[PDB]
């Protein structure tokens, strides 16, 4: 009787009151607890009726089901599909994440739990502050509510509600006996997500309370993380709690001044100068000598400029706008170091900035120095490795020698992300195999594109050297994508994607000079995928034999003459002239194609099933295995 | 463009 329960889970579900009664009508004990407890799916999420009549607002549905049916509220299901797949949620908690006090009301009368304790600790409360409702939230904590019940990672009520912008919320927490220095598993208190999101009242309700400053795990303040979320009137509070002393302010200002120089949103100029000369004057203004501060050496990425440590060094770049990027790049460098999480981003946004307005060199150099210090955390660098070979191609596009040791650092730290990439498909089992076999695919994908822009500039002996000794050094790697490609099958498959950006203009695959510089770097010509198609298997598919012939020919050319067996036979039992689907493709092939007594023997051989098993030397063995 | 390219919830649960 299953159809009675999808029929009341969709009027339920859509607030069906009359037809919801006529469905539950003449049914017994045991078929109404069948009925108004069975757990259906309607897409992502498993729910019971009444779980989805509390979650979509029902309240005439709810309130029939509680009166008359003796249901319970302590039922189990799944709710949102927004990355958030949560178990255990009951009644109040779907109610309380929808924002219905109309139901919620009619649901704590009726005896259920305002306390409720899902998978991941998620009180009812948790949500009603989530979606910022304080009548939801009144009702519950008047109705014995605890407040300090986080999660596992120690998210209290109050630090969702602080993190949202929702203030009358806050403020009542605050004023019922909440605890306002809440320790988050990387160390958060509620003023760093209040000041990181730019919610002025939060902060200062919090701060009111006495919020208790502490710095957070990876080294901010709540001062430093709101300067560095650029959010200029929530720093300018905390200096007046008369416990910030002097350099947490000094630093504060510095930092503001910096994300204010180098972001994307709120780019300003006169309140970056105006933030960083109120910073030096309040460092330099003290009469007892100075407040200096150590600065780090002249980063070649910034040109060659050791910062500001003058009057009349910060009033001579006033006016300019390049230096003002590079010193606030600086010292948000000096400040955050190289480890955090968020320093990295500004200097990719003005590499960005610096490419669009053609100063390719500068952008670059920032970029390199970009990848370093996520190198140096090891961040996800599949992006950024695309970014360049988008810039490259950009660059070649533009006829532009670009400069060959910034394409071998590039190389090398795109070897180096592979081998990262390598050992993390080796380690995340399956919470994200298919987003890091994704990031594999999309890092050998750049590193293809390097190798084709390499091609595309005329280096030296030594650069190119390099470049073949990086190719090298990846090739003995021995790359493999989920299809089971090396890194010299995709260099011949018309079907590897070239990214919709600039990329499509140079890095053209196949590619003859790209398929020769991976074999002049010990490429396995005979790989093999898990398929069984060899990479002379695949080049001979091509659809353009004509249009681009010499990329064909020099590249069915030098695979054959450097390892590549003409006549091996893959798992579908095919020769390379049988899936070939191209006349000229099979014809220059044939033209290459030499016979010999060892390939006429291995398939007398294998045709009539001859026991082959010890009985040959074991280099034949795979020979003969071959065909 | 480029610029026009660049455009934690585990702990952010409801």
């Amino acid at each position: 009787m299953e159809g009675l329960a999808g029929y009341v889970y969709k009027a339920a579900s859509e607030g069906k009151v009359l037809t919801l009664a006529a469905l539950l009508l003449n049914r017994s004990e045991s078929d109404i607890r069948y009925l108004l407890g069975y757990v259906s799916q309607q897409g992502g999420q498993r729910s019971t009726p009444l779980i989805i009549a509390a979650r979509n607002g029902h309240a005439k549905v709810v309130r029939l089901l509680l009166e008359h049916y003796r249901v319970q509220t302590q039922q189990t299901g799944t709710v949102r599909f927004d990355g958030y797949v949560i178990d255990g949620a009951t009644a109040l908690w779907c109610a309380a994440g929808a924002g219905h006090f109309e139901v919620v009301k009619l649901l704590v009368s009726h005896g259920a739990n305002v306390n409720h304790t899902t998978v991941t600790n998620s009180t009812p409360l948790r949500a009603a502050c989530f979606d910022g409702r304080l009548d939801i939230v009144k009702y519950l904590v008047e109705n014995n509510a605890n407040i300090s019940i986080a999660n596992k990672y120690d998210n209290t009520c109050l630090m969702i509600a602080a993190y949202k912008g929702h203030t009358d919320v806050v403020r009542y927490l605050l004023e019922q006996r909440a605890d306002p220095n809440a320790k988050a598993h990387c160390g958060a208190t509620a003023l760093h997500f209040a000041a990181e999101a730019g919610h002025i009242d939060i902060v200062k309700e919090l701060i009111k309370w006495r919020a208790a400053i502490v710095v957070n795990g990876h080294g901010m303040t709540p001062l430093k993380v709101a300067a560095e979320s650029c959010k200029a009137d929530v720093v300018e509070l905390l200096l007046s709690h008369a416990d910030c002393d002097r350099r947490s302010r000094i630093e504060a200002l510095e930092l503001l001044g910096a994300s204010f120089a180098n972001d994307r949103e709120n780019y300003d100029i006169i309140k970056t100068y105006h933030y960083l000369y109120l910073a030096m004057l309040e460092r330099f203004q003290d009469g007892d000598n100075i407040l200096e501060k150590e600065v780090l050496p002249p980063i070649h990425a910034y040109g060659n400029r050791t910062e500001c440590r003058n009057p009349q060094e910060l009033e001579s770049i006033r006016q300019d706008r390049d230096a003002l990027h590079m010193e606030g790049l600086i010292v948000r460098e000096r400040i955050l170091g190289a480890d955090n999480i968020d320093v990295s981003h500004p200097i990719i946004y003005r590499g960005a900035v610096y490419a669009d307005n053609m100063e390719f060199e500068q952008c670059i150099k920032l970029w390199l120095h970009a990848l370093h210090l996520r190198q140096k955390g090891n961040r996800n660098t599949h992006k950024d490795l695309l970014r360049f070979a988008q810039v490259f191609s950009q660059m070649i596009h533009l006829n532009e020698t670009v400069k060959a040791p910034d394409i071998e650092c590039v190389l090398r730290c795109s070897v180096l992300e592979i081998e990262q990439s390598m050992n993390r498909v080796k380690n995340i089992s399956d919470a994200d195999v298919h987003n890091a076999m994704d990031n594999y695919e999309c890092n050998l994908y750049t590193f293809l594109y390097l190798v084709c822009i390499s091609t595309k500039t005329q280096c030296s002996e030594e650069d190119q050297c390099k470049i073949n000794k990086q190719i090298y050094n990846l090739i003995h790697l021995d790359p493999r994508t989920r299809e089971g490609f090396t890194l010299l099958h995709l260099a011949v498959n018309s079907n590897t994607p070239v990214d919709d950006f600039h990329t499509n203009d140079v890095c053209s695959f196949p590619n003859a000079l790209v398929t020769k510089l991976l074999l002049d770097c010990g490429a396995e010509v005979n790989a093999v995928d898990n398929e069984g198609n060899s990479a002379l298997h695949i080049i001979v598919q091509y659809n353009r034999p004509i249009s681009d012939f010499l990329t064909l020919h020099s590249i069915i050319i030098s695979l054959v003459e450097a390892g590549a067996h003409t006549d091996m036979t893959n798992k579908q039992n095919k020769t390379p002239l049988d899936k070939s689907t191209t006349g000229v493709s099979e014809i220059l092939l044939k033209t290459q194609m030499k016979m010999s007594l060892k390939c006429l023997a291995a398939r007398a051989v294998r045709a009539n099933d001859i026991n082959y098993q010890d009985q040959i030397p074991r280099t034949l063995e795979e020979f003969v295995g071959f065909h | 463009k480029h610029s026009l390219d660049l455009l934690k919830l585990r702990h952010l649960s409801p």
